[PDB]
RNA sequence: GUGGGAGAGGGUGGUGGAAUUCCCGGAGUAGCGGUGAAAUGCGCAGAUACCGGGAGGAACGCCGAUGGCGAAGGCAGCCACCUGGUCCACCCGUGACGCUGAGGCGCGAAAGCGUGGGGAGCAAACCGGAUUAGAUACCCGGGUAGUCCACGCCCUAAACGAUGCGCGCUAGGUCUCUGGGUCUCCUGGGGGCCGAAGCUAACGCGUUAAGCGCGCCGCCUGGGGAGUACGGCCGCAAGGC
């Protein structure tokens, strides 16, 4: 019952998965989805549809929860991680700024055999 | 002796009982460690690009020197030590390489 | 498009301290820009490499940014 | 590192006649003067194996103009060895 | 010699940011992860996603190149100090001081050994989940040595340009790095690409020779047995010559 109005939205996107977080205008998360929130269970959660619900579904959640006009934020890479956002976009949340926030690092990390 | 530059970075919230101290400890190092002053330009309050020691900008010093050349190292262990300066960066002078010329 | 120095002023190209300038070869994100957009040549932008480096460590010119858009 | 002083000071010191820059024992000088300084190095840095390889080929180079002094003049060839404490 | 120049050449102290992990805190539920699909695995002791703070190790995105330096192995954040090599210009100094180099001596990726540290990520062996007729593998989830540092050994390799070093000679064109010029261009010095003459069994090579010559060293003499056996040396061993 904190009724937020305006705030932000993370969408965080891998291969695997995709996860929307809303959180207040500092940052503090105010609900989350993702593609095993609304039903789906394999490989089947990292399609776009499911991005399209995972997305659709925080936005409901934050709109009962009172939000208005969304900045957006995302992280990762991989299919509907653009779905996510034409649903963002047409959730009836207002889509302030989309940034791209996609973490790479300066090459600290030994990666996995995979990612080599 | 060579030429150097000294660049200090220090936090902004200051007053002038402390700018006053710790410029003139400032001074106290260079006097101690022999670095003569041929200029010296402070640039100020300028808002950095990321934050330094959680601050958002920053207070900006640049001394040119002159100075025995192998102790400058020392010269800066000292000119870090100093808790309200976050950055030191100490380098030999250049000639001034132009471009578009 | 037209290249970086192609536009410009004489202008040091060791200077670290001068941002106004230094910041017109990055990218909308902190990246240093290629020769091709930054018109200049090997000893030059060789040169602009560590003149920008130096600048990052003293904190005006940044180690990276966000994108807008996307 | 080293100056113009230190250089000179030592060439004109071993000059075979003024304006001599080249000549066989200001040559060996000056190379013994660069070879010692190089020791000082290497004494700390032992770990630094490039410039000790250097090094070595300096005093191959000394040697080597020893070696030709000694079959042309054998007193010069003396002179700078007991002068420069070689042997 | 003097005057300039380029450089991830080396060594020592220092410091900067991104990322991973981890711990502290906040906020917030029911999943996260992972794959062709899956499961193991982690999550209600509250994970995942997000925000702030801390600790620690390793590696330095963009610049970055068909680029540079190095004798080779090899070398990449920034600063500073200690240092090696090399190039151009001047044509000043010595006056053949040269080349090569059996033997010796030192350097030598990785892995590997020893003593002592260190440990984020990765990861032989190993432990599990799968896939397949089976899985002792590829794919997944853990994980120890090790990878990092100090000192001391080991001395191998597709240590590759599969092309030993030095010098002289023999059309050009083109792209590039770095000096000097009266800078459309000329002139040194590195790096590539086409191609004269010539060479080659062909492929190809062609002023960075595999062309024309000279000097010196190394090495070869059908395949297997075999880089085995024996002997010697070296090595703590593994093993090398
Ligand atoms: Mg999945
Ligand atoms: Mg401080
Ligand atoms: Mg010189
Ligand atoms: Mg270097
Ligand atoms: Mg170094
Ligand atoms: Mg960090
Ligand atoms: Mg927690
Ligand atoms: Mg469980
Ligand atoms: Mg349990
Ligand atoms: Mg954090
Ligand atoms: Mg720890
Ligand atoms: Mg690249
Ligand atoms: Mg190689
Ligand atoms: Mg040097
Ligand atoms: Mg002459
Ligand atoms: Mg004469
Ligand atoms: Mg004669
Ligand atoms: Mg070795
Ligand atoms: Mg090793
Ligand atoms: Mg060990
Ligand atoms: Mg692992
Ligand atoms: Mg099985
Ligand atoms: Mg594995
Ligand atoms: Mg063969
Ligand atoms: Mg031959
Ligand atoms: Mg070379
Ligand atoms: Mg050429
Ligand atoms: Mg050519
Ligand atoms: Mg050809
Ligand atoms: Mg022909
Ligand atoms: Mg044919
Ligand atoms: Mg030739
Ligand atoms: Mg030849
Ligand atoms: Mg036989
Ligand atoms: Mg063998
Ligand atoms: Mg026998
Ligand atoms: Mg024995
Ligand atoms: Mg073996």
């Amino acid at each position: 019952k904190r009724q937020v109005a305006s705030g932000r939205a993370y969408i965080h996107a891998s291969y695997n998965n995709t996860i929307v977080t809303i959180t207040d205008p500092d940052g503090n998360p105010i609900t989350w989805s993702s593609g095993g929130v609304i039903g789906y269970k394999g490989s089947r959660k990292g399609t776009p549809y499911a991005a399209q619900l995972a997305a659709l579904d925080a936005a409901k959640k934050a709109m009962a929860y009172g939000m208005q006009s969304v900045d957006v934020i995302v992280r990762g890479t991989g299919a509907g991680r653009e779905q996510a956002i034409r649903a963002l976009q047409a959730s009836g949340l207002q889509v302030k700024s989309i940034v791209d926030d996609t973490p790479v690092p300066h090459n600290g990390c030994r990666p996995k055999k995979k990612f080599r | 002796m060579r030429r150097y530059e000294v660049n200090i970075v220090l936090n902004p919230n200051l007053d002038q009982s402390q700018l006053a101290l710790e410029k003139e400890i400032i001074q106290r190092a260079l006097e101690n460690y022999g670095a003569r002053v041929e200029k010296v330009e402070e640039l100020g309050l300028r808002r950095l690009a990321y934050p330094i020691a959680k601050d958002p900008q920053g207070y900006f010093l640049w001394y040119q020197v002159e100075m025995p050349e192998d102790r400058v190292n020392d010269l800066a262990r000292e000119l870090r030590i100093r808790d309200n300066v976050r950055r030191v960066m100490v380098v030999k002078s250049q000639e001034p390489f132009l471009a578009n010329a | 498009k037209a290249k970086v120095k192609a536009t410009l002023g004489e202008f040091d190209l060791r200077d670290y301290r001068n941002v106004e300038v230094l910041k017109r070869f990055l990218s909308e994100t902190g990246k240093i820009l290629p020769r091709r957009r930054t018109g200049l040549s090997a000893k030059e932008q060789r040169i602009l490499a560590k003149t920008i480096k130096r600048a990052r460590i003293l904190g005006l010119l940044p180690f990276t940014e966000k994108l807008v858009r996307k | 590192p080293i100056t113009k002083e230190e250089k000179q000071k030592v060439i004109q010191e071993f000059a075979r006649f003024p304006g001599d820059t080249g000549s066989t024992e200001v040559q060996v000088a000056l190379l013994t003067l660069r070879i010692n300084r190089l020791s000082e190095h290497l004494k700390v840095h032992k770990k630094d194996h490039h410039s000790h390889r250097g090094l070595l080929m300096m005093v191959g180079q000394r040697r080597r103009l020893l070696r030709y002094l000694q079959r042309e003049d054998p007193e010069r060839y003396r002179a700078l060895i007991e002068k420069l404490g070689i042997r």
